[PDB]
Order: structure tokens, then sequence, then C-alpha cells
């Protein structure tokens, strides 16, 4: 009967929970990419057109 | 969109047929226009008839009044239905467009044949009418929201930066309202959050006071033909006039409840008509819903109140948001091992490149430390 | 070819530090909007106590 | 290390320019050059100040690649043209 | 006392909670070298507050579940003395209804 009660938080919280993964994600991505522009820039090898790209 | 032979073949078959669609057209929205004069002349407001002059306080020049010189209808539905408002709107398009084609006509004569032939191997500026499959409407469709999705993001970059150079909001949720107007279409705006960033312009600058610059990036977005822009006055009141019928076909809907019982194309074509759903998204009834509900809600109840919109600038920005589309980037991530500068391998590093190396490299605290001994040394010596 | 490449460029630096800081913004806005709902359930005394009275003690 | 460029300065001093915050600072207490974080930022004194940065073989732990899907937008357009196009 | 079960609810995505948990746990691995501790007072990282949010969601929602594993309830989901207290009340009734069951059986 509990179970029953506390179900629709849980599905609702379960598709928060999933969408919020899904929007954490890319920022990692960004984070990634920036980090690689980062290490060609301490390179010299990082033209602006790349980072604007 | 670019003109093609395919486009030009399919204008150049429906042309005839085309022409006379548009005349029938003009006859039923001549008929429905004249039921709307007659009935805003009649029971309209005594400013709203009488064309009360607004005046700007710094150069004194007339523009048209969201307050004063723009009336919603809310007892139209009794004389004209939503259909018939939703075709004497795309009727005003079409005849806009029409009406500068046959102009250039008649102003170089005979001359305008290669540039009406230019003309009909694109369907940006073409009417709907000369669409007579599904097929070529879709086409015509997918032009109209390419033109949008040029025009748009240059009108709200224009707002934007103007606003953030020239002024600051006053408050938070003032800050959090404008941060957020101008998200891209990828994310959903919140209208409640938004909302409060119409009465911070209607501070800074309201529709009276719209430049003809940032007017025509509107009208660019809005497939108003813009050419000749003139005044800024006539395409003015070409926004004010659609808007207007797009206000009173809003109320109806709203207070009527029309949109619930409204079917999938239909209902499409009114989120089209309002700038909120693109064709090229392949929208669902469930995202269609859920765009005009938030288009409805940031109308607010003051609309359905009085019949008084928030600000037609940031409600034109809200609405083209939706064709501010995210910026394109494409190319595997492996891209980013490569080299940009591996053609200046050759030529090496000269003397001054290399004491910056040195001087800034790993050995950078040795020397500064060994010349700084030395200046010291130098200076005692001097000394 | 020369006067608004470098203007663009000029420009890059300000607007990549606003959207990082409005990149921030979002996630603190995301956490600070996270709240633990402790919830309260039923004493089950009372439901003991209840028994005792449904027996006729 | 290579010779190659960095991002463009303009001879400025980005420890007095107007726009000096959008540069991050170093531990020594130089701003960058570049938006992005550099460690041995220096500043030299001709006639006027300007600031350099010096490119170094230094590691830094690269996080691993993500999925095409999660950084990849496909909202090209005909009139589009990349900047390395451009370029 | 509680009074109507709620309005059913349709999911939006289909998913498993063990695949949700194990998609969080595979994303923050990859960061762990990136991941960088400090104070409790400083400034926390996009990492650590993406794993803050996460698991207390998850935390939250096995909870309510009742998966009670307070060794990690009490880290991703106290951020207030009231969880604090929360905490201890949740601790003792479990052990509570653990001894009287015990003694019951016995
Ligand atoms: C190949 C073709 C060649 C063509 C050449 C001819 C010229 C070009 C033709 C037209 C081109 C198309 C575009 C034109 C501009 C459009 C502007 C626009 O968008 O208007 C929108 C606007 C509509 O908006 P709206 O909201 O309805 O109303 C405007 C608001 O009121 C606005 O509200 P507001 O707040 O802005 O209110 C202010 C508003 C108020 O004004 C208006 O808007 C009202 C309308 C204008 C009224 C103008 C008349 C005023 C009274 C004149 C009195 C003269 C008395 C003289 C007596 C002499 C006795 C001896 O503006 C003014 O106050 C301006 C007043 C005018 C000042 C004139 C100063 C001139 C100085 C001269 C210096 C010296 C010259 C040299 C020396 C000469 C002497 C030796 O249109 C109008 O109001 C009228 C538009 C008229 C367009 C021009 C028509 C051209 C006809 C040409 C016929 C002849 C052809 C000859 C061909 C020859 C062979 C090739
Ligand atoms: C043969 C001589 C030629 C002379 C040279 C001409 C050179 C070319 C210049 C352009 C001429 C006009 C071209 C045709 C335009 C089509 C008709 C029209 O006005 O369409 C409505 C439409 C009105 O626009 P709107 O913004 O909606 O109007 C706002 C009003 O509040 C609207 O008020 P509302 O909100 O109450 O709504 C009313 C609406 C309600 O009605 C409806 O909704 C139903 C639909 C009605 C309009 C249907 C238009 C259909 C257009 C397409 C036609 C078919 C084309 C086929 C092409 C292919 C053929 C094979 O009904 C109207 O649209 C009525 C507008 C007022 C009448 C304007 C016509 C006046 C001239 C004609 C009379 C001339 C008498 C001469 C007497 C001589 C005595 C000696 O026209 C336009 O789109 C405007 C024209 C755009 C091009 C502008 C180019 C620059 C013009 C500068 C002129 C300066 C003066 C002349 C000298 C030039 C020197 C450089
Ligand atoms: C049968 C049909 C049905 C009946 C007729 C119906 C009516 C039809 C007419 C009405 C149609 C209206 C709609 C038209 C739409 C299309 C317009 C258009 O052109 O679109 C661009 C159109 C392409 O459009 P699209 O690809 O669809 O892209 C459209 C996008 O949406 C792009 O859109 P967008 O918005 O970005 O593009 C706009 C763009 C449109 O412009 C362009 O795109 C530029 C087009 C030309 C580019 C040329 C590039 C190549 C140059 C080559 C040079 C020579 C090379 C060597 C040749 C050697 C030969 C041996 O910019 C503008 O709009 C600028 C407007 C400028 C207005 C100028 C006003 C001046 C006023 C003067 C001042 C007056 C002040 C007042 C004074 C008062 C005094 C009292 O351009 C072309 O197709 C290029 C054609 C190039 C032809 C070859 C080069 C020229 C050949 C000349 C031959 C001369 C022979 C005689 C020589 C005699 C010597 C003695
Ligand atoms: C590296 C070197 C490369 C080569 C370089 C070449 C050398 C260039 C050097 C100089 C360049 C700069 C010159 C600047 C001059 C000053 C401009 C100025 O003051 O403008 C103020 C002002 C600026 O215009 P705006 O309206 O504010 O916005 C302009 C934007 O571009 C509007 O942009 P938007 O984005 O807002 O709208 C885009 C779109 C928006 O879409 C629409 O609007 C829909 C479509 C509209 C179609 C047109 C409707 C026209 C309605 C009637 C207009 C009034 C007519 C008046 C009576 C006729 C007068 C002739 O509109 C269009 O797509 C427009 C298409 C126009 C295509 C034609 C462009 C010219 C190409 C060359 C053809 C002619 C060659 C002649 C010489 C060779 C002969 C063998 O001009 C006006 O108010 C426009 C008045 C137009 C009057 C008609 C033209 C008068 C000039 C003489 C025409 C002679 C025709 C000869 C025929 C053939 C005879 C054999
Ligand atoms: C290849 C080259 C070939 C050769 C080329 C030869 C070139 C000659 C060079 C000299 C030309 C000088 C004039 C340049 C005009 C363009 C200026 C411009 O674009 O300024 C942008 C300017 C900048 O705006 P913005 O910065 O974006 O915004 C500022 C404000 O917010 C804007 O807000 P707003 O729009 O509310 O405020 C403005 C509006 C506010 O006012 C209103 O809205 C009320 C309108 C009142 C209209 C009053 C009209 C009165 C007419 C009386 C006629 C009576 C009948 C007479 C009959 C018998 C005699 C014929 O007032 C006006 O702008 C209208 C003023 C009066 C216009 C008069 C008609 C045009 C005369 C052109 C010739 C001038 C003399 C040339 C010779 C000397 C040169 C030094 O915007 C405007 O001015 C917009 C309106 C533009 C209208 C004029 C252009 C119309 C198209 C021309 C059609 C004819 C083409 C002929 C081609 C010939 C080829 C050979
Ligand atoms: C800017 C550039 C300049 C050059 C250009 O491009 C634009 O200008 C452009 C302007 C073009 C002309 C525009 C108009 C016509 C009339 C048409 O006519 C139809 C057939 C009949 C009429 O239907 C013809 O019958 C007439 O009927 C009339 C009575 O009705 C009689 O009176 C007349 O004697 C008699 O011939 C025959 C084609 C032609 C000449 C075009 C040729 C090509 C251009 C020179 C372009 C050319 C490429
Ligand atoms: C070359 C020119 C081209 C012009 C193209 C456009 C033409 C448009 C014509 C529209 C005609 C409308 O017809 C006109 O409508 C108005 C408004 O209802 C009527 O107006 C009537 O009612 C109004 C409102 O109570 C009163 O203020 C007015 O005193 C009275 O006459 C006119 O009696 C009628 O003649």
């Amino acid at each position: 009967t509990l179970q029953q009660y506390r179900r629709a938080s849980q599905d609702k919280r379960l598709d928060d929970l999933v969408d919020l993964l899904e929007r954490f994600k890319p920022v990692l991505a960004r984070e990634a990419i920036m980090q690689r522009l980062t290490i060609k820039h301490l390179e010299g090898q990082l033209g602006v057109w790349r980072y604007m790209d | 969109m670019q003109g093609s032979w395919s486009v030009l073949k399919k204008n150049c078959s429906n042309f005839f047929p085309g022409l006379l669609a548009f005349a029938q057209q003009t006859q039923e929205a001549y008929g429905i226009w004249l039921r709307i004069y007659n009935r805003q002349q009649k029971y309209g407001p005594t400013d709203f008839v009488e064309q009360s002059e607004t005046f700007s306080p710094d150069y004194h020049k007339r523009f048209h009044s969201q307050d004063k010189n723009m009336w919603v209808d809310k007892e139209l539905c009794t004389e004209v239905s939503q259909k018939e408002v939703a075709r004497l709107m795309t009727y005003k398009l079409d005849m806009w467009r029409m009406a500068h084609c046959a102009g250039a006509l008649l102003a170089t004569g005979g001359y305008a044949i290669p540039f009406g032939l230019f003309w009909l191997a694109n369907d940006t500026w073409v009417p709907s009418s000369f669409n007579l499959t599904g097929e070529e409407l879709r086409a015509w469709r997918e032009a109209q929201d390419l033109y949008r999705y040029r025009s748009a993001p240059s009108y709200l970059t224009d707002t934007k930066w103007h606003f953030d150079f020239h002024a600051y909001p006053w408050n938070e949720t003032q800050e959090r309202a404008w941060d957020d107007l101008f998200e891209k279409n990828d994310v959903r705006r919140d209208p409640k959050v938004v909302r409060p960033a119409a009465e911070m312009y209607d501070g800074f600058i309201k529709f009276e006071l719209i430049r003809r610059k940032s007017l025509r990036h509107l009208c660019r977005s809005m497939n108003i033909p813009t050419f000749p822009m003139l005044a800024r006055l006539c395409n003015g009141t070409r926004v004010r006039d659609y808007w207007n019928l797009a206000w009173c076909e809003d109320y109806m809907v709203i207070t009527q409840r029309l949109h619930e019982s409204m079917t999938d194309e239909e209902l499409y074509d009114y989120a089209w008509r309002r700038y909120l759903a693109p064709y090229d998204k392949n929208l669902n009834r469930e995202q269609l819903m859920e765009r005009v509900e938030d288009y409805f809600e940031f109308l607010g109840p003051d609309f359905v109140a009085h019949g008084k919109a928030p600000n037609l600038v940031i409600l034109t920005n809200y609405v083209l948001g939706y064709y501010n589309d995210p910026a394109y980037l494409e190319g595997d991530i492996s891209e980013l091992d490569k080299n940009d500068y591996d053609h200046l391998a050759s030529w090496g590093k000269d003397a001054f490149l290399r004491r910056l190396e040195f001087e800034n490299g790993p050995l950078r605290d040795q020397v500064e430390a060994h010349t700084q001994r030395l200046l010291a040394e130098r200076a005692a010596i001097a000394k | 070819d020369i006067m608004v490449p470098s203007f663009v460029y000029n420009k890059l630096p300000v607007i990549h530090f606003l959207q990082e800081k409005r990149a921030e913004q979002k996630l603190r806005r995301v956490l600070d909007e996270t709240y633990t709902e402790w919830t309260e359930e039923l004493d089950q005394a009372h439901v003991t106590d209840a028994i005792t009275r449904s027996l006729n003690i | 290390v290579g010779n190659g460029p960095t991002f463009s300065t303009g001879g400025e001093c980005m420890n007095t320019c107007d726009i000096q915050n959008a540069f991050p600072m170093n531990d020594r207490g130089v701003r960058s050059s570049s938006p992005f974080q550099e460690p041995n930022t220096a500043i030299y004194d001709s006639y006027l100040a300007w600031t350099y940065f010096q490119p170094m073989d230094v590691h830094i732990e690269k996080l691993p690649a993500p999925e095409a899907k999660y950084y990849q937008r496909h909202t090209k357009k005909p009139w589009d043209v990349s900047s390395t196009e451009l370029t | 006392y509680k009074g109507e079960v709620p309005p059913h609810y349709t999911r939006k995505s289909s998913a498993t909670i063990e695949q949700v948990e194990k998609e969080i746990d595979a994303l923050l691995g990859g960061a762990e070298k990136l991941r960088k501790t400090s104070t409790d007072d400083q400034p926390m990282d996009k990492l650590t507050l993406m794993e803050r949010c996460l698991r207390h969601a998850l935390w939250s929602y096995h909870k309510e579940e009742g998966r009670y594993d307070f060794d990690q309830i009490g880290r991703w989901v106290v951020y207030t003395p009231e969880d604090e207290v929360k905490l201890a009340q949740l601790k003792r009734e479990v052990e509570a209804k653990e001894k009287l069951a015990a003694l019951r059986k016995r």
C-alpha cells in the first residue's frame, strides 16, 4: 500500500533525474572540448578560426 | 533559400492558376476586411478611430502606439470567424509581396522580365496560391522558414546588444527574465519568468520608438517585403495590422478554447502564423499545444481582461526565439588533435623568439633571479 | 577583410567570459532548487492503540 | 616547442585594459593574453607595456572523448560558411 | 490519514533505477582524475556539483522506495541540521524494528 502511494513521486523523480543527467552530459562535453583547445593553445598550434568553430 | 530550376518550372507551370486563385482570395479577403473595418469604425474607441498622434520625446516623430492605435475586438466572433481572420492574414502577406512585384513591373515596364525569372526561381517571395499540391506547399513553407531563420537572429541580437550596452535591469527578477528571453530554441522558456522583460523594455523602448533598422530586421523575420522600405511608418503599419488581427484571433480562441478542438494541421498553421512552430522541426500535437499555451500565458490575464498585450517588441523577440537555433557544430572531436601552424615549422625561431622562450620558459625563475641580482650589483657599484 | 574581423576578434574574450558565467549561473540555480523532502508517516503506536480498542480491552 | 603564434593581443596589457576581468589571472598575478588559462604569462615594458605568453610543453589531464550526440549541432544552413572555410 | 491515491502519471521515458545508477557511475568515473577535493567552505567545482545533485536525487528515490542505506543517505542527502535530526530519528527506528522482530521471533 505504501509503495502504491509513493509511486507518482517516484516516476516523476526518475524522469527528472534522467533529464538532469542528459542536461549535465553536454556540460562535460564542453569542458572536454575546452580542455583540448587549451592544450593546443599552450602548444602554439591553435588558430582563432578553430576556436570559433 | 537559393533559386533553382525545378522551382522555376513549378512556378511557371502554376502561374496563371496561381493568379486566378489569388484573385478569388482577394475578393474573399476584401469582404472579410470590409466587415472588420466597418466593425472597427463603428465600435472602435475614439482614439483608435481618430488615429491619435503619439510623438517621440526626442525628435517628435509620429508612430503607432500599442495602447491607443491598437484595439482588440472582443466581440468580433459574431461577425467574423477565426478561419476568416487567418485567411485574411495569409492573404495580406501574399498581397504585400504581389503588390511589391506589381509595382516593380509598372515602374520598369518590360525590363522586369528577367527579374521576374529570378523571382519565380525561388519560393521566398511567391504567394502561397502558386502551390497546387502538398509537396509544393511544403517546399514553400520550408523556404519561408529558411528566411525566418536567416533574419531572426539579427533582430534578436540588435535588441539584446542595444539594451545591454545602454542599460541594465533594475532587479534580479528582471535580470533573469532578460537572460532567459534570448535562449536558444533547444531549451524551453518559462513565460512567467520571461514576462517582466516586457515591462522593463517598455521602460527602455516601446513599439512607438522602434528604430528603422530593427523594424527592417523584424519585417524580414515576418516574411514581409522590405524594398522599398521607405519611412518606418509604412511597414510599421503593416506590422501593427498583422499583430492586431493575430491578437483578435488569439482572444477569440482563448475565450472559446478553439485550439483544443483545432485539428493538427490547422493548429500547426495557427502556431506558424505566430512564428512559434517551424515546419522543419516536425513537431507533434503535444509540442504545438505546449508552445501555444506558453504564448497565451505570456500574453497574460490582462490580455483577456482588457485586451492589452505586452510590449510588441518583446513579444516578437520571444516568438522569434524559436527560430534561433543552436549554433552549428560539425566534426568529430578527434579533429582537435591536429595542428594549425605546421607550415611555420620550417621557419624555426629567430634570436628574439629564442630569447623569449629562454626568459619565459621553464627556466624563467632562474633567469629572472640572475638578471635581478646582476642589476642590483650594477646599481650598487654605480652608487 | 580587415575591420569587421578585427572587431570580432576583439569581441571574442568578453563574450566567452560572459557565457561561461551564464553557464555557471544556470548550474548554481539548478543546485539551489534541490531540497530533500523528509516525509512523515503515521506512527504505529496509534495503530497499536486502535488494535487494543478493537479487542474490547 | 613550436614557433606558432597564439591568441592575438593587439599589443595591449591585459592587467590594465578596459576588459581585464575577461582575462583569467594566474598565481603570479599576471592576467592571461587569452580567455584560456596561462601559467607563464609575462609583461614586457617598451615605451608601452604589453603582455606575452610563451607556449610550452605542459601535460593536462584530458577528459575522455564524449559522444557526438552531446556536442554536435546539425543546424547548418546553405548560407553558413565555417571560419576554417572562410580562412 | 493520507487520502486518495494520487492521479496516475505516465513516464516520458523508460529506464530502470539500476540503469540510471550505472549511467551516473559511468559519467562520474571518467572525471575522477579531473575531480579535485577542496575544503567544505571553499567554492565547489562543476564535477562536485553534478555528483551532489545526482546522488541526492538517487538516494532520495532509494529512501522513498525502501532501500534504507544510511551510510550513503547521511552523506548525499544531509545538508541541514534538521537532516541530521531526521537521520538520527530514522536510524533509531530501523534498529528498534529489527530488535523487535528478532525478539518477537525468539
Ligand atoms: C522618376 C520619378 C521621379 C520622382 C521625383 C519626385 C520625388 C520622389 C517621388 C516619390 C518617391 C517615393 C518615396 C517618397 C517618400 C515616401 C515617404 C513616406 O514613407 O511617407 C509615408 C507617409 C505615410 O505615413 P502616414 O502615417 O500616413 O503619414 C505621415 C505622418 O504624418 C508622419 O508624421 P510625422 O510626425 O513625421 O509628421 C511630420 C511629417 C508631416 O508631413 C507629412 O507626412 C504630410 C505629407 C507631406 C506634406 C507636404 C506638403 C506640405 C505643404 C506644402 C505647402 C507649399 C506651399 C507653397 C506655395 C508657393 C506659392 C508660390 O513630415 C513633415 O513635417 C515634412 C513636411 C515636408 C517639408 C518639406 C521641406 C522642403 C524644403 C525645400 C527646400 C528648397 C528646395 C529647392 C528650392 C525650391 C524653390 C525654388 O506618406 C505621406 O504622408 C505622404 C507621402 C507622399 C510621397 C511622395 C509622393 C510623390 C509624388 C510625385 C509627383 C510628381 C512626380 C514628378 C515626376 C517628374 C519626372 C520624373
Ligand atoms: C498607370 C500609372 C502608373 C504610375 C506609376 C506607378 C509606378 C509604380 C509605383 C507603385 C504603384 C502601385 C503598384 C501596385 C500596388 C497594388 C495596389 C496596392 O496598393 O496594394 C495594397 C498594398 C497596401 O499596402 P499596405 O501596407 O497593406 O497598406 C497599409 C494601409 O493602411 C492599407 O489600409 P487598410 O488597412 O485600410 O487596408 C486597405 C486594403 C483592404 O483591402 C484588402 O485587404 C483587399 C485587397 C486590396 C488590395 C489588392 C492588391 C493586389 C496587388 C496585386 C495585383 C496583381 C498583380 C499581378 C502581377 C502579374 C501580372 C501579369 O485595401 C488596400 O490595399 C487599399 C490601399 C489603398 C489604395 C492604393 C492605390 C492607389 C493608387 C490607385 C489609384 C490611382 C488613381 C489615379 C487618378 C489619376 C487622376 C489624374 O500595396 C502595397 O503593398 C504597397 C505598395 C508596395 C510597393 C511600393 C513601391 C514604391 C511606391 C512609391 C509611389 C510614390 C508615388 C508615385 C510616383 C513614383 C515616382 C518614383
Ligand atoms: C514573367 C514573369 C512574371 C511577370 C513579371 C513579374 C514581376 C517581376 C519583377 C519583380 C521581381 C521581384 C523579386 C526579385 C527577386 C530576385 C532579385 C535578385 O536579383 O536576386 C538576386 C539574384 C539571385 O537570387 P537568389 O540566388 O535566388 O538568392 C536570393 C537570396 O534570398 C538573397 O537575397 P538577398 O536579400 O540577400 O539579396 C538582395 C540583394 C539583391 O542584389 C543582388 O543580389 C545583386 C545582383 C547583381 C549581382 C551581380 C554579380 C555579377 C556581376 C558581373 C559583372 C560582369 C562580369 C563580366 C561580364 C562579361 C560579359 C561579356 O541586394 C539587394 O536587394 C540590394 C538592392 C539594391 C537597390 C539599388 C537601388 C538604387 C537606387 C539609386 C539611388 C536613387 C536615390 C534617389 C535619387 C533621386 C534623385 C531625384 O541574382 C542573380 O540571379 C544574379 C544575376 C546576374 C546576371 C548577370 C550579371 C549582370 C548582367 C547585366 C547585363 C547587361 C546587358 C546590357 C548592357 C548594356 C551596356 C551598354
Ligand atoms: C566589386 C565590384 C562589384 C560590382 C559593383 C557595381 C557598382 C556599384 C557602385 C554603386 C553601388 C551603390 C549605389 C547606391 C546608390 C544609392 C542608393 C540609395 O540611395 O538607396 C536609398 C534607398 C535604400 O533602399 P531601401 O528600400 O531602404 O532598402 C534597400 C535594401 O537593399 C533592401 O534590402 P532588404 O534586405 O531590406 O530587402 C531585400 C529584398 C526584399 O524583398 C523585396 O522587397 C521583395 C521584392 C521587391 C522587388 C522590387 C520592388 C520595387 C517596387 C517599386 C520601387 C519604386 C520604383 C520607382 C520608379 C522607377 C525608377 C526607375 O529586396 C530585394 O531582393 C531587392 C531586389 C532588387 C534587385 C535589383 C538590384 C540592382 C541590380 C542591377 C539592376 C539594374 C541595372 C541597371 C544598370 C544597367 C543597365 C543596362 O533606396 C530606395 O528607397 C529604393 C528606391 C528604388 C527605386 C527604383 C530604382 C531607382 C534607380 C534606377 C533604376 C534603373 C533601372 C534600369 C533598368 C534597365 C534599363 C536599361
Ligand atoms: C547609378 C546612379 C544614377 C544616378 C543617381 C542620382 C542620385 C542623386 C543624388 C541625390 C539624391 C539625394 C536623396 C537621397 C535619398 C535616399 C536617402 C536615404 O535612403 O536615407 C536613409 C534614411 C536613414 O534612415 P535611418 O537612419 O534608418 O532612420 C532615421 C529615421 O528613423 C527615419 O525615420 P522616418 O522614415 O520616419 O523619417 C524620415 C521621413 C520622416 O517624414 C515622414 O515620414 C513624412 C514624409 C513626408 C514626405 C514629403 C514629400 C513632399 C513631396 C511634395 C511633392 C509635391 C508635388 C509636386 C509636383 C510637381 C513637381 C514635380 O522623411 C523622409 O525621409 C522623407 C523626406 C522627403 C522625401 C522627398 C522625396 C525624395 C526626394 C529625393 C531627391 C532629393 C534631391 C536630390 C538632388 C540634390 C542632392 C543633393 O532613411 C530615410 O530617409 C527613409 C526614407 C527614404 C525616402 C527617400 C528615398 C525614396 C526612394 C526614391 C525613389 C526615386 C528613385 C529615383 C532614382 C533616380 C536615378 C537616377
Ligand atoms: C483609388 C482608391 C482606392 C481605394 C480602395 C479602398 C476603398 C475602401 C472603401 C471602404 C468603404 C467603407 O464604407 C464606409 O464605411 C464607413 C464605416 O463603416 C461608413 O461610415 C458610417 O458609419 C461610421 C461608424 O458608425 C460613421 O462614423 C460614419 O459617419 C458613417 O458614414 C460609411 O458610411 C461607408 O460608406
